[PDB]
DNA sequence: GATGTGTAGCTACACATC
DNA sequence: GATGTGTAGCTACACATC
């Protein structure tokens, strides 16, 4: 009697609660009524028994199935009971009606019930069992030891579940046990869990103290975009100013670097808004104080950050001026001055350029006062601080108008005296030269002045003693290279360079100190870019530098050869008194083959792609060797090389039809060779093993169709649709298809052929030929069934596109 | 020339997806209306709590850990701007 | 000012099927 | 693994709200 009445009372609440959230608060108020009435009659366990039974009805349901209203009903019922308990304890000195016992007994009994399906075979049951626990975990109150150890054990097993969905519910349940062991489990999944959404769940709900923060912020380079975005959108936002006090400056500096340059705009905007809005408002708009947080020695990112701040806040922009009150200058204001001024020029802010900045002559005054204060001394972190201010002011000076003749002439005396200091740091040499170049507006004027500065330094060492000290030659070769870098006229028009080349450039190439020789090559290379004859006479010597030289020399000497070809074309080889092109082709082989020098492989590959794009290199066999190194197993561990090819081969194939063709002709043979490499690699057994160091022939094949797809060309004539570049390639693959022996490979090719692009405009004859070879394969050497269907799909399309004969 | 620009606009802008090479290249172009809580289930619906049997329900111990930690590799930011310009004279560029 | 809430539409992922 | 379809998580601009 009573027992049946309880079931109906509780069953009716569920029967109408599944349909709508409307009357849930009444349902909860009723359930507590049925319960309280059931316990006084002595039928407490009857209420718990029927409450359990009825919840078992929803477990088989799929996720996102609207009859999770019961789930939301169970959670609301547990929460309210606990609320009454906590409240009742405060109201009353002593709980007189066993209120705590009933709750303690109901919750323990209920958890153990649902835990009966925590390892159920059904995907859906496992999910909702963890879902139920997740939504009621916080309000369980106090549990005895046995129940506690049963939850952590059951959860620690399900963190490794098959379905990611249940694993997300597995972390949610674990976030409630943090504060010991629960954190270690979350730290293991935030790094090792394959599902990007489990990483995300653990990321957002982890404790975020001084211990876990390194693991949370590590997600800023997660392969998933949302995860990389949320570290900026939520974690660093919720921390507010905690980032500046609690995060170590170097981890902090890297985070903003990754964000401002991330490959996804979504992530970039997330980081930008964090700077231009959240952090700036957090510091009450004090623009200078923000720059103190963003360390400015890492300027490149501070530029991306400030350049982003100006776009998000044009009003703050107009305000800042630089009156003659320069007495307040610091690294932050020095940086601002540069960023603001060059930002104005790039966007033609007429009004601001006019009065917001001092006049040229007035800037040279300040610029000098800092040089005197640093280099004419007679503390250390003051030296680095002054050198930085000189740099910033000098970058703005390079682009100053200099309409005033006095200003132009005043600044010129400051840089000329700066470049004459033997103690000037390389950063200030680089920019110092750039300003002198801007001031002359006459290349010969700029050259004659720089040579004097160089020779004066050289002579003062020789005369003060007959070839100058090695330390001095460095000072001249670095100043010399930064000069030649901006010289764009033949040597014959500047007679001093040939004399500069006679007295320390060519001697430097003959030196014994590696660092001087490398500098001597860089200047020699820079001279070759001006006089063709000079390049020709040194091609042999550079080639031998790249053959026998150490790692560093090999590195610089090879860039010179690529730059000589980039400028002078093929005129420096294959002629009278010149080197043979094959002699240099082989040099690139050894370098692109030099597994032991990865950094050298990069420029050999990046460079070889530059010369094919420029149409100075055209040998197919070399090009073929170029692509095979990309897919080769030995090079797969050279990230710089992999990313280089990943960008360069596409641009070569898509740059011009004549280049895409060269891939089509060679692509088929490349696939064949790479099929032999992979196959031979799966069979061979060698302690180092690793058969995964190579892309499977199905992805290689796939990749080759993408590069040969005429729809990816940058230029679209409209007559590029009748392009057979992709057809001829597939034909070449159906011909070499015969030469493959293994079945799984022959399956990897034939199952992807349908990605090809078919159009009626394509040549009839070449479509016919492609069909002939498709039929020949289909009707003779019989395939798997999945392969057969793929090949029959192609023929069907061919048979249809061909059929448009009218 | 336009060749640089024509190449510059097309490529840098959202051909990054394949910036890692390797397989990482995409280039990709009612029911259960209601329940009746009153109707009986006579002891064989509650068999929801069956044992796994030979169903798996667990990850292969292979995938539980990955040395890569599912992070990006270092970004060397190969850009069209980087290929058009010389090595030792970045200001100047080859015939382009 | 700052938080809600309506709409819509986008893109890299995850999901499903065999 | 090669298909095709579904969705979490924003992204933008519009207003009402306290």
């Amino acid at each position: 009697d009573i027992n049946t009445k309880i079931f109906n009372s509780v069953a009716e609440v569920f029967q109408k609660a599944q349909g709508s959230y409307a009357g849930h608060r009444k349902h909860i108020a009723v359930l507590k009524k049925i319960q309280s009435k059931a316990v006084e009659q002595g039928y407490e366990d009857a209420f718990n028994f029927w409450f359990d039974k009825l919840v078992t009805k929803i477990l088989p349901l799929k996720k996102n199935e609207i009859i999770d209203r019961i789930v939301k009903l169970v959670a609301a019922f547990i929460a309210s009971l606990e609320r009454e308990l906590i409240l009742a304890k405060k109201q009353n000195y002593k709980l007189t009606n066993d209120e705590e016992g009933i709750f303690s007994r109901f919750v323990d009994q209920f958890i153990r019930h649902v835990l009966r399906g925590v390892e159920s075979p059904d995907k859906n049951v496992r999910f909702r069992v963890l879902q139920l626990l997740a939504v009621i975990m916080d309000n369980i109150g106090e549990i005895d030891e046995s129940l506690f150890n049963l939850l952590i054990l059951s959860l620690n097993k399900r963190i490794y579940d098959r379905e990611p969905t249940v694993r997300i519910q597995a972390v949610f349940c674990l976030t409630k046990f943090q504060d010991f062991e629960a954190t270690r489990t979350l730290v293991a999944s935030i790094q090792n869990d394959p599902s990007a959404e489990v990483r995300r769940a653990a990321m957002l709900n982890l404790i975020n103290d001084n211990n876990t923060r390194p693991y949370i912020l590590e997600r800023a380079r997660d392969v998933n975009i949302v995860n990389r975005r949320l570290v900026y959108s939520r974690i660093l936002k919720s921390m507010g100013r905690k980032c500046f006090d609690d995060i170590e400056p170097h981890i902090f500096d890297q985070l903003i670097e990754w964000g401002l340059e991330d490959r996804e705009l979504s992530v970039r905007n997330a980081c930008k808004r964090l700077i231009a809005h959240d952090w700036l408002n957090a510091l009450d708009g004090d623009l200078i104080e923000l720059l103190e947080k963003l360390d400015v020695s890492r300027s490149s990112v501070c530029v991306k950050a400030i350049e982003a701040l100006f776009q998000s806040r044009p009003d703050i922009l107009s305000k800042i001026k630089f009156p003659s009150i320069w007495k307040d200058f610091t690294v932050e204001i020095a940086f601002l001055f540069r960023a603001i001024y060059l930002y104005c020029l790039d966007n033609n802010i007429t009004e601001m350029l006019e009065e917001n900045f001092p006049e040229a002559s007035k800037l040279s005054e300040h610029l000098n006062h800092y040089i005197l204060l640093r280099y004419h001394h007679n503390s250390h972190f003051d030296y680095n601080t002054l050198e930085f201010i000189i740099e910033q002011l000098s970058i703005a000076a390079e682009r100053y108008d200099y309409s005033d003749e006095v200003g132009r002439r005043s600044m010129l005396t400051v840089v000329r005296n700066m470049l004459a200091l033997t103690t000037l740091s390389e950063p200030l040499i680089k920019i110092g030269i750039r300003v002198m170049k801007s001031l002359s507006i006459n290349e010969k004027d700029f050259v004659t002045m720089a040579i004097e500065i160089i020779n004066d330094i050289r002579d003062d060492d020789i005369e003060k003693q007959k070839e100058a000290s090695s330390a001095t030659i460095v000072l001249c070769l670095t100043r010399s290279s930064y000069m030649l870098e901006l010289v764009n006229t033949p040597l014959t028009e500047n007679i001093l360079i040939a004399s500069l080349m006679d007295t320390l450039i060519t001697p430097a190439v003959r030196n014994t100190a590696p660092n001087i020789r490398e500098l001597g090559v860089k200047n020699l290379g820079l001279c070759c870019l001006l006089d063709v004859k000079l390049a020709i006479d040194n091609m042999y010597i550079l080639g031998m530098c790249v053959s026998k030289g150490n790692a560093s020399l090999k590195y610089i000497a090879l860039q010179v050869i690529v730059d000589i070809f980039s400028v002078h074309g093929n005129t420096v080889v294959d002629g009278e008194g010149k080197v043979d092109s094959i002699s240099l082709h082989k040099i690139f082989y050894k370098v692109l083959k030099n597994n032991g020098l990865p950094e050298c492989q990069v420029i050999a590959a990046e460079g070889l792609c530059k010369l094919f794009l420029a149409d100075v290199f055209t040998d197919d066999d070399l090009f073929e060797t170029l692509v095979l190194s990309y897919f080769s197993p030995i090079n797969s561990s050279n990230e710089a090389l992999v990313q280089a090819f990943a960008f360069c081969i596409p641009v070569y194939c898509f740059s011009h039809p004549a280049h895409q063709q060269r891939m089509s002709r060679t692509a088929a043979d490349i696939l064949l060779r790479l099929c032999v490499l992979w196959d031979d690699l799966q069979s061979s057994v060698i302690p180092e093993v690793d058969r995964e160091a190579m892309l499977k022939p199905n992805i290689i094949f796939q990749q080759l169709l993408f590069w040969t797809d005429p729809r990816n060309l940058v230029n679209q004539t409209g007559s590029t649709k009748k392009d057979t570049v992709q057809l001829t390639f597939l034909i070449d693959v159906l011909k070499i298809y015969a030469q493959i022996e293994k079945k799984e490979i022959k399956k990897m090719i034939i199952t992807n052929i349908n990605a090809i692009f078919l159009s009626s405009e394509q040549d009839y004859s070449t479509l016919k030929e492609l069909l002939e070879y498709s039929d020949d394969i289909a009707e003779n050497d019989n395939l798997d069934n999945v392969s057969k269907n793929a090949l029959d799909k192609l023929r069907n399309n061919l048979n249809s596109l061909i059929e448009e004969i009218n | 020339s336009i060749f640089e620009k024509d190449l510059m606009a097309y490529f840098d802008e959202n051909l990054n997806r394949n910036w890692r090479g390797r397989e990482h290249w995409k280039v990709r172009n009612k029911k259960v209306l209601e329940i009746d809580f009153f109707k009986t289930d006579d002891s064989f619906e509650d068999k929801v709590f069956a044992s796994k049997g030979r169903t798996k329900i667990d990850m292969p111990i292979k995938n539980r850990k990955n040395d890569t930690h599912y992070l990006l590799p270092d970004d060397f930011h190969f850009s069209t701007d980087r290929i058009t310009r010389l090595f030792i004279k970045p200001g100047q560029k080859m015939s382009l």
